[PDB]
């Protein structure tokens, strides 16, 4: 039965028991059932006014942290000759590629969030004449909507795309996103096919593509070639989230998949999650005095 | 206009900062929100779900084999079974659970434990089981009439297949922490040992080893706090395909 | 009126009729824990007058030379009777102290001892860069002597030591000396091995002298602990 | 402080502390006795 | 007993004495009482309606004043040869390196506050060519958090951690850090030792560890080194203080104990803090005309 | 949006500013309050407490011997005995006190101060001395009956082990400074000095030498002004293992 | 002005006026007149 | 947050301005107020003496 | 054991208290005073000072 919880549960004083018939340490593991023995039936306790807060692992507080989504070096140099980022990317929106994001939303089966972007830019000298004050133009390119093919083609007017406009001395550009899946939740791990085919993706949600982000330099290139780097933050708020899972052991592999190998000795490989001690009687950190 | 001025920590970016953001996306209306079964509000409820030890983190265990402690009748009267280190920041039979792997994103910990085994040898099969919770200061008892004096249960085998041990929260204070050193006195929580009480006395058409499943939860009197980045997962480079996301 | 006294503990008493009043630390008496600042779930043992007596140290003896003496809490009583088979079977203790420090002399003798009770007294060492160990800190029953009082053996000073709760024994006015601790820790209970909520501090600013034929004169201090609680109950450490 | 039009704009919602933990604790037909329980 | 107290005493005037049995100039310091005498009792005195605030000694006051804790210099170059912090620092939190913070901390025996967190960054050129305007990231790594091990190692993507990224040219980045100490309050001085083994840290309390302040230059290097410079500091606020100390007179020697030393000779010597005078009646700075 | 502009002082880093700030840890939960002894919410509550002065701060008394000054029986009449150093800025028997120290932080300091003396002679030792305070303007008094004309108190020793002379607030303005210049009229407290009344009586079998131990703090009329950095700390260098919490 | 919603986020509490030196300066079991201490 | 944007005159000092800004001193109490002989609160008191 | 601290002073004299600590309601006059009907125990006397 749902119920608003506040702070950890107190502690009430208990006596000796010996009654026939109740056995409150005794459970049933088949049924899948949780054992419900408390502390109180167990041992004798005192009376215990708890009055630790739980408001820190709200899921609200545990997702909604801003984390590195993306991150892409390219030269902001004259490109005539390159054969490259030629002052602009695209980027194909995932969650996938940082572990430390990935393994948190991978705790749920379902999400339902808005995304707060931040888009953190930081230029270098290639090998120093001091830094430029460049703008940039982050554009948001949809489903079916074309990506830009150079730095200047006609595409980057952006009629109806959303762009946001930056400069590198300003604070880090922040714009949020609204939970746009075509379903009422996201699909974090999807059992099925993209296509009507045989020969689609396996794991992706179709209902879950969110597009593309280009990204230009919108000054024309200057007659010495800098290093920019750009970083996207993406922090989850307005959460739900359903059905929890396993987190994940192994190392990931892909982006693509959850595909697995495992470190090649214990801890986390394949036959052995926990590191090994010498026997199931050996105390690896025994007190000795 | 306004007069006003910058305080210190102004243009920063902080990443657990809370404000409100400018809207991309004028006028978008989100899918409708649909019931769907088990959403989950809080981290703790997932923590008070059991999950299995690894007490068989050993040589010669080989996946599967490691959930799994094997139980055989012995000749000497008193033995010692198994035990099992408590400290949830090493690496141990703790590590890898629905509360180990939670509590592992948070610093600190309060409140008591559920250590639930599942008896699986055959209907034939009987036996006593003493197992017990020594709280921090002293070695790991390795002999019964040592171990009997902390908190412990005797279990007997019977059509109730399982036993909970609660390793109640004893602590000077108020929260413990997630400390690599675990012999410090803000860690270490102490010792679980297993005893045989009787024996494991089955008859000669049952197998005569037996195993058993250890279980461990928290109760809903568990607390955590300060979170950070779990030491469970890394990466050294970039995965397969996260490149070809720019291609 | 207010220099006689007796304390009752347990199956101990003492009288002084050479008192100068009391002192109770910060104005604060031992309580118990309530069940609103709690923390450990398990219900405590309280051993009442097993453990909530007097026990007294061995005897110091007041020397022209001294430097003063010490003595922490609970790691000198932690051996002691009842109160050291609780401490020694429980993760958890808790409890607050009556110290009574007792010297007597002549009327034709002088001297005056500073009796002060340090919360965290946390020792420094002399000249070196590395902190005071184990053996340097943990005395136990016996105590240890300051090395330089002046500084409290702390980098401070001796002369703003009455900040903390002291009485004097002035050997022309009273012999004895009394302090009231209650729980002094940031914990609600602690361990009692590893931690020393209390320091007693005996420092004769007043060097005894006379003229008469010398006797013996000793220091003797006996504390009572008080409302002890002990949770966490396992094999003793010992 | 939220001056934005949309709604999803705005700050985090840290508020909601309804748990049921028996969805995933005790998901039996038959609610368990603290007799036997089976 | 507990009173408000906005200002100094008034003094009351006050008549010729000569009752029997009345004593108020003798005390008895051996109770460890200080001196109830009043200066009414002592002297004949006027009337004085007294004004004066005592707003600057509350202990909020007295403590919430923002001090340096931190300061670190790296070199911010091309690092690949180098044997050093190699484009950012790690520093293990602590309130002790600077003394006229630690001196007003110690005291008190037990504080409770939250910490009000300055972050001042400074660039010069290595032995000109103009300053750049860098991006830095701060990050705090929590105990049994994982540190980075590279300027841009996968750590920095912080996807639990709170960091704040922040401009040179920027203010100062500032932060709150709440009260986070296991116990009720701060333990200033801990007479006991860190673990269940004899050979922890005597004087430490591990309740009150904080944990790790990572700092990176987020730029890639630029063609010329430059020597970075980062100040942190330190306000207490919403403080409670319990116990008040003897002030430190000796030197401090270490930011790991309390160990003494003394000046060579007074003042602050461990044999004499006072400086000498020729004698008990000398008078060091008599007026004479 | 709203029309502004920035001040002077935009941007500027005050370290005594006081404004709120970004939280970097949301929705944390600090530990519950607990009772503590002890609190301090005025450091005019220590500066009352009273604490040893340095009276013998002289060459050939070492450490302990500096808080204690020794009496002996004199064959001549009014014999002064010592002088206390009333300035607290400049260095003396006053400045490692509890109200020394606290002040020391303060630029300007107002109200009455008391000196308490202790009797540390034996029962048999017998005595009167004369505390004397003289306002500023003069040459500290050598003799009795110069020092006699001032705020005094005459002592017998008694029952009661103790007296206390008052220094009483006698300035022209508000205020005093803890300046350098102790002979600055906006400084100069004036004196306290010591005489016999009568001498020190003792038999043969007391020791002939006795000793004062001397106090001070504020009265509750006591007021601290314009806070500062305290002279009685530094640093030349980095303390040991300070480097260390870089690596 | 506090617009975060941490309480811990606010300016400083200046405000606390209480107190009591007797638990320092008169820590006696038996409050002392205003007759001989003694 | 507020939308907003900078007006002309932004970050210029005039010497002639009337703003509040920071206190350099938090909890100060000035000294208490006294009366003082010949307080002179408009300049043309003074221009009105011969 | 069951004690009193005393410090000599103006009244002369303390008084120890032997309770009745026994597990039957009476204690015998036995010659065999190993007796466990019979044992009391004993008083000692140490210096404190
Ligand atoms: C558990 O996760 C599975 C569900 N899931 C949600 C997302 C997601 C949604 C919306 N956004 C995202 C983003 N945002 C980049 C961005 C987009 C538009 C921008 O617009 C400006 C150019 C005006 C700026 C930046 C970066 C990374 C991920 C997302 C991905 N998967
Ligand atoms: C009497 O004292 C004993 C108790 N005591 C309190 C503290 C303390 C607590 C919290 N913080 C501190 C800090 N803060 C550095 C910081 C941390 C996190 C940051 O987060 C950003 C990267 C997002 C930024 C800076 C610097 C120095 C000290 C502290 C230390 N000892």
């Amino acid at each position: 039965i749902e119920s608003i919880i506040k702070t950890a549960t107190d502690t009430v004083k208990s006596e000796i028991n010996a009654e026939l018939g109740v056995v409150p340490s005794l459970n049933a593991v088949e049924t899948g059932a949780t054992s419900n023995t408390e502390p109180e039936e167990a041992i004798q306790t005192r009376t215990v006014i708890n009055q630790h807060g739980v408001s820190e692992t709200l899921v609200e507080n545990f997702l909604s942290r801003a984390a590195l989504v993306s991150k892409r070096s390219f030269e902001y140099k004259d490109h005539t000759s390159s054969t490259a980022d030629k002052n602009f990317f695209k980027w194909t929106i995932n969650t996938r590629s940082f572990v430390q994001l990935r393994r948190k939303l991978e705790l749920f089966t379902y999400l339902r969030f808005d995304a707060e972007i931040t888009i953190l830019t930081t230029v270098a000298v290639n090998g120093y004449v001091g830094l430029p004050d460049l703008t940039l133009q982050a554009m948001f390119v949809p489903t079916g909507a074309l990506t830009p093919e150079k730095q200047d083609s006609f595409h980057w007017q952006s009629g109806s795309n959303a762009s946001v406009f930056f400069k590198i001395s300003d604070p880090p550009a922040r714009i949020t996103i609204p939970f746009m899946c075509i379903n009422s939740a996201y699909s974090v791990f999807y059992d099925g096919f993209a296509g009507f085919e045989k020969n689609g993706l396996y794991g992706i949600n179709p209902a879950d593509t969110i597009g593309n982000l280009c990204v230009r330099i919108v000054n024309e290139h200057q007659p010495v070639g800098f290093t920019v780097t750009v970083r996207v933050y993406m922090k989850p708020k307005h959460i739900k989230a359903w059905a929890p899972r396993p987190p994940r052991t192994l190392p990931y592999m892909s982006i693509a998949n959850a595909n697995y190998k495992g470190k090649e000795r214990a801890p986390n490989a394949l036959s052995a999650i926990i590191g090994n001690r010498d026997s199931v009687k050996t105390m690896p950190h025994n007190i000795v005095n | 206009g306004v007069p006003t001025y910058l305080l210190p920590g102004s243009g920063q970016f902080l990443t657990t900062d809370d404000h409100s953001s400018a809207p991309a996306l004028p006028c978008f209306n989100p899918t409708p929100e649909m019931h769907i079964p088990g959403q989950v509000r809080n981290m703790l409820e997932v923590v008070q779900v059991e999950s299995m030890m690894e007490i068989n983190n050993t040589e010669s265990a080989v996946g599967m084999e490691r959930l799994k402690v094997d139980i055989s009748a012995l000749t000497d009267v008193d033995q010692l079974l198994f035990n099992i280190p408590l400290d949830i920041q090493l690496d141990g039979p703790l590590r890898n659970t629905l509360v180990g792997n939670i509590s592992r994103y948070y610093t600190h910990w309060s409140g008591s434990l559920e250590m639930t085994f599942m008896f699986c040898g055959s209907f034939m099969a009987a036996g006593k089981l003493i197992l017990c919770y020594t709280p921090p200061g002293g070695s790991c008892p390795t002999t019964r009439e040592t171990a009997m004096l902390g908190t412990h249960i005797v279990w007997d085998f019977g059509l109730q297949s399982s036993v909970t041990l609660i390793i109640p929260w004893i602590s000077g204070s108020h929260y413990r922490m997630f400390n690599n050193d675990a012999k410090s006195t803000n860690a270490n929580v102490g010792y679980v040992t297993c005893f045989m009480q009787t024996n494991l006395i089955v008859p000669s058409e049952s197998s005569d080893t037996c195993s058993l499943i250890g279980f461990i939860a928290a109760k809903d009197d568990f607390s955590l706090r300060l979170m950070r980045d779990s030491p469970d997962i890394g990466q050294l480079d970039h995965l397969h395909a996260a490149e070809a996301a720019y291609q | 009126s207010d220099r006689v006294l007796q304390l009752k503990l347990g199956n101990s008493a003492i009288v002084t009729q050479e008192a100068a009043n009391y002192c109770c630390a910060y104005g604060e008496w031992p309580n118990y824990l309530p069940d609103h600042e709690a923390v450990a779930i398990d219900k405590p043992t309280q051993p009442e007058t097993a453990t909530d007596r007097f026990y007294t140290l061995k005897s110091v003896k007041w020397e022209t030379g001294s430097t003063g003496w010490w003595w922490k809490l609970p790691d000198a009583l932690n051996n002691i009777g009842m109160f050291g088979q609780n401490v020694q079977h429980h993760y958890l203790y808790r409890s607050g102290f009556l110290i009574h420090v007792q010297c007597n002399a002549t009327k034709f003798h002088q001297g005056a001892l500073l009796v002060v009770a340090i919360p965290e007294h946390q020792r420094g060492a002399h000249n070196t860069n590395t902190s005071p160990g184990f053996d340097d800190i943990m005395k136990g029953e016996e105590g240890g002597t300051f090395n330089h009082p002046y500084v409290l053996d702390d980098g401070t000073s001796l002369a703003c030591a009455t900040i903390f709760p002291h009485q004097w024994i002035n050997l022309r006015t009273n012999n004895s000396a009394t302090i009231v601790l209650p729980w002094m820790n940031a914990a609600p209970m602690d361990f009692p091995l590893r931690h020393n909520q209390w320091t007693l501090a005996i420092i004769p600013v007043v060097p005894l002298g006379t003229r008469t034929t010398s006797s013996m004169v000793p220091i003797t201090v006996s504390i009572a602990p008080m409302c002890c609680e002990f949770n966490g109950l396992r094999h003793a450490i010992t | 402080i939220n001056f934005y039009k949309d709604s999803y704009a705005a700050s985090a919602s840290k508020q909601d502390f309804s748990q049921d933990p028996s969805k995933f604790t005790e998901p039996v037909v038959e609610g368990l006795k603290a007799a036997p329980v089976l």
